[PDB]
RNA sequence: GAACAAUAGUAAGCACAAUCAUAGCACAUAAAAACGUUAGGUCAAGGUGUAGCUUAUGGGUUGGAAAGAAAUGGGCUACA
C-alpha cells in the first residue's frame, strides 16, 4: 500500500461518482439506503392483491344487468329462499337475542 | 369493416393499441426529457450546505445513493435533497448544542 | 332452426396458394383447413381424434 | 369484496406502507448513519417511532392472492400451494409439468 | 389413491372429453397446456398476472356463456394481445353469440387495459375420448 | 409502402445475438427453421446454437393438512436457441427483428444483445486536455 | 363357471403390464398404481349440506403470551 494507491483511489472514486471520501462499513448502508428502491413501495409489494372489490362488484353488475351468469350466487340465493320458507331466516337487526 | 387480418393489425398500431415493433422496453416512456449530468451530478442542490462539516459527509453519501438510482426521476430526487435542507434548517438548536457549529 | 354449413375444404380449389388463406396468426379452425391431421394419443381401437373439434 | 377480513387489514397495510415510504427511507437515511450526531438520532427515532406502525415494512404480510392462506405460499404465483397444484394439474398453469428424472 | 384432477371409473357409461380423461402427470407428456405465456420461463417476470387473467378469463367465459361451452379454455397470450379460444356447444342463434363475442371483445379489451382477440369453435356435442 | 432516405449515416453492427427462451422444443425448432429461412432469402449470413437447458424443481406438500412424508414435485424447463448474425446494418436489422418478433410464438419470450460499431467519441479523438 | 392330447364360458372398459422422464442405448430410479378397506385425515387451504350467533359466537385498536418438577420421540455434536 502507499499513498499513491489512495490518492489513485479516490481519483477513480469522485471519477466513476462512487463514494470518494472514506466512510465507515455501518454509514455505508445509507448509500445502498438510496442506491435502491425501498422494500414497501415496489410494485411486487404494493399491488400483491388484484382489486378484489373490483372484480366481485363488476361481475355482480353484470349480472344483474343480465349479462354474467352466477350459478353460485344462484345457488346461495335459491338456498336461502328454501332457508326462510322455512321459518329460520336472517334475523332484522336488533331483534332477535332480547326478544 | 376489415378487409384483411393485416388491417386490424394496422389499425390497432396506428390507434397505439397494438405494440410497437422491433420492440424497445422504452418505448412510451421519455423521461421528463432528461440527461445523466441531470442525473448523476447533484452538486447543483448540494450549494446550499455547511462545506467542511459532517453534514457534507451525510449529503454526499446521499448524493451518490441518489446517482445510482435509476428507479427515481430529477424531481423526486430534488424533493429528497429539499426534506433534507428544511429539515436540516429545521433544527438550529440540535446542530449547534451537538457540538459542532452548523449552518 | 338448426343451421350446418359444409367447411371451406368443400370449396377449396386444390393448388389455391396457402398464404391467402392463412396470412396472419391464428387458433387452427379446423373447418378452413383442407389438410387432415390427427393428434391426441390413440384409443386402442387405433384411431388418433381427427381434426375436428379436437383441443 | 376482499375474500376475508385479514386480507382487508393486510389491504390497509399495504397502501399505508406505501404512503409513510418516503418518510421511512428519510428517516431511517440518518438513523442508520454512524458520521452524524447522536442527538440527530435520537429525534430521528422518536420520529419514525412515532409514524402510524400500519406503515412500516414488516407488518405486511404475504398470502395468497385468491384463498388468503398465510403461509405455504409460493413467492412467484403468490399462490398457495393447494390452489397452485389445483391449477397446475388441470393444465391452466403454463409450463408446469410434473417432475421425472 | 391419487386425487388430483381425475375422473373416476363409472359402471363404464360416463361421457369423456379426451382433456379430463388424462392424468396431471401425463402433463407435457400427451396432454399439452391449457394457458400459454411468458412468465415462467427461466428469465422472466409478472408470471403471477397472467395467472390472476387466466383464472378469471375462466371465470368470466364459463359465467358469459351459460350451458354452451364445450370444453375448458384455451388461453394464449401473444405480443401483449390475448387471443382466448373456446370450443363451444351448439345451443343459442348466431345473433345472441356474435352480440356476446363483440361484448366480451370490448369488456376484456377495455378492462385488462389490453388488445383482446376472441375465437370460437362450434362442435355438434362434447367431445368424447373413452366410454360412451 | 412509403419509403425515405435521410442523409445521416447508419447505424453498423459487428454482431446481432438473438436468445430465444422456450419450454417445448419443437416450436423452438420450427421457429429457427423461420429464422434461418428469412435470414437466408435477406442475405443476412446467419449461425444457429443450442445452449444448454435448464431445469427448475421445486416440490410441494401432497395434502391439504399433514403428511409429510409425501411430496408432490413440480419442473419447469427452459430450452435455448440462439441466432448469431454478423455484419449487419442498422436498417437490415430493424426489418429482420421486426419481421422475427411480430410473429414469435406465445409460449416463448426473446431477448437480443446487438454490439454495434462506433468509431471513436469526439472530446478524445486526438486532443490532449 | 378352469383344465391346452382342454371338461362352458365369450367380453370391449379400467388397473398392472407396454410406452414416456432421467437428453442415445440397456438397466436402475422416478413416475404410474384401478376397485374397494380403515365412518382413517382435514369444516383453520378454500367451497358448501344441516343446525346455530346478528348493539354479537361480528368488526377494529392496544398490551399480553409461548413458564419447566419432569416424561419421552427425532436429530446434531461428541466421548478422542
Ligand atoms: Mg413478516
Ligand atoms: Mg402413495
Ligand atoms: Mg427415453
Ligand atoms: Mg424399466
Ligand atoms: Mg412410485
Ligand atoms: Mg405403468
Ligand atoms: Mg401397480
Ligand atoms: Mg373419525
Ligand atoms: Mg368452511
Ligand atoms: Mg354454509
Ligand atoms: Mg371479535
Ligand atoms: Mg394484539
Ligand atoms: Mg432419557
Ligand atoms: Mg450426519
Ligand atoms: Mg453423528
Amino acid at each position: 500500500l502507499s499513498e499513491y494507491a489512495v490518492r489513485m483511489s479516490r481519483l477513480s472514486a469522485r471519477l466513476f461518482g462512487e463514494v470518494a471520501r472514506p466512510t465507515d462499513s455501518k454509514s455505508m448502508k445509507v448509500v445502498k439506503l438510496f442506491s435502491e428502491q425501498p422494500l414497501a413501495k415496489r410494485k411486487e409489494t404494493y399491488d400483491w392483491y388484484p382489486n378484489h372489490n373490483t372484480y366481485f362488484a363488476l361481475m355482480g353488475t353484470l349480472r344483474f344487468l343480465g349479462l354474467y351468469r352466477d350459478e353460485h350466487q344462484d345457488f346461495r340465493d335459491e338456498q336461502l329462499r328454501l332457508k326462510k320458507l322455512r321459518g329460520k331466516g336472517k334475523p332484522r337487526k336488533g331483534e332477535g337475542k332480547r326478544a | 369493416p376489415f378487409q384483411n387480418g393485416f388491417e386490424e393489425m394496422i389499425q390497432w398500431t396506428k390507434e397505439g393499441k397494438l405494440w410497437e415493433f422491433p420492440i424497445n422496453n422504452e418505448a412510451g416512456f421519455d423521461d421528463d426529457g432528461s440527461e445523466f449530468h441531470e442525473h448523476i451530478f447533484l452538486d447543483k442542490y448540494l450549494q446550499d450546505f455547511p462545506k467542511q462539516g459532517p453534514i457534507r459527509h451525510f449529503m454526499e453519501l446521499v448524493t451518490c445513493g441518489l446517482s445510482k438510482n435509476p428507479y427515481l426521476s430529477v424531481k423526486q430526487k430534488v424533493e429528497h435533497i429539499e426534506w433534507f435542507r428544511n429539515y436540516f434548517n429545521e433544527k438550529r438548536v440540535i446542530l449547534k448544542e451537538s457540538g459542532i457549529q452548523l449552518n | 332452426r338448426r343451421k350446418a354449413l359444409p367447411p371451406r375444404t368443400e370449396k377449396m380449389a386444390v393448388d389455391q396458394d396457402w398464404p391467402s388463406v392463412y396470412p396472419v396468426a391464428a387458433p387452427f379452425k379446423p373447418s378452413a383447413v383442407p389438410l387432415p391431421v390427427r393428434m391426441g394419443y390413440p384409443v386402442k381401437r387405433g384411431v388418433p381424434m381427427a381434426k375436428e373439434g379436437n383441443l | 369484496y376482499y375474500v376475508d377480513w385479514k386480507m382487508l387489514r393486510d389491504v390497509k397495510r399495504r397502501k399505508m406502507a406505501y404512503e409513510y415510504a418516503d418518510e421511512r427511507l428519510r428517516i431511517n437515511s440518518l438513523r442508520k448513519n454512524t458520521i452524524l450526531p447522536k442527538d440527530l438520532q435520537e429525534v430521528a427515532d422518536e420520529e419514525i417511532a412515532s409514524l402510524p406502525r400500519d406503515s412500516c415494512p414488516v407488518r405486511i404480510r404475504n398470502r395468497c392472492v385468491m384463498t388468503s392462506r398465510p403461509r405455504g405460499v409460493k413467492r412467484r404465483w403468490r399462490l398457495s400451494r393447494i390452489v397452485f397444484r389445483h391449477l397446475a394439474d388441470h393444465g391452466q398453469l403454463s409450463g408446469v409439468q410434473r417432475a421425472m428424472w | 389413491k391419487n386425487r388430483a384432477a381425475r375422473v373416476r371409473v363409472s359402471k363404464g357409461d360416463k361421457p369423456v372429453t379426451y382433456e379430463e380423461a388424462h392424468a396431471p402427470h401425463y402433463i407435457a407428456h400427451r396432454k399439452g397446456w391449457l394457458s400459454l405465456h411468458t412468465g415462467n420461463l427461466d428469465g422472466e417476470d409478472h408470471a403471477a398476472e397472467r395467472t390472476v387473467e387466466d383464472v378469471f378469463l375462466r371465470k368470466f367465459m364459463l359465467g358469459t356463456f351459460p350451458g354452451c361451452l364445450a370444453d375448458q379454455l384455451v388461453l394464449k397470450r401473444r405480443a401483449n394481445q390475448l387471443e382466448i379460444c373456446a370450443l363451444v356447444l351448439r345451443q343459442l342463434p348466431p345473433h345472441k353469440f356474435y352480440f356476446l363475442v363483440g361484448y366480451s371483445e370490448t369488456l376484456l379489451s377495455h378492462f385488462y387495459k389490453c388488445p383482446v382477440h376472441l375465437h370460437l369453435q362450434t362442435v355438434p356435442s362434447k367431445v368424447v375420448y373413452k366410454y360412451i | 409502402p412509403e419509403i425515405t432516405i435521410s442523409d445521416e449515416p447508419d447505424t453498423l453492427y459487428k454482431r446481432l445475438s438473438v436468445l430465444v427462451k422456450g419450454h417445448d422444443k419443437a416450436v423452438l425448432d420450427s421457429y429457427e427453421y423461420f429464422a434461418v429461412l428469412a435470414a437466408k432469402e435477406l442475405g443476412i449470413s446467419i449461425k444457429v446454437h443450442e445452449p444448454p437447458r435448464k431445469i427448475e424443481r421445486f416440490t410441494l406438500l401432497k395434502s391439504v393438512h399433514i403428511f409429510k412424508k409425501h411430496r408432490v414435485q413440480y419442473e419447469m424447463r427452459t430450452l435455448y436457441r440462439c441466432l448469431e448474425l454478423e455484419h449487419l446494418t442498422g436498417s437490415t436489422a430493424d426489418v429482420y427483428l421486426e419481421y422475427i418478433q411480430r410473429n414469435l410464438p406465445e409460449g416463448v419470450a426473446m431477448e437480443v444483445t446487438k454490439t454495434k460499431l462506433e468509431q471513436l467519441p469526439e472530446h478524445i479523438r486526438k486532443p490532449i486536455w
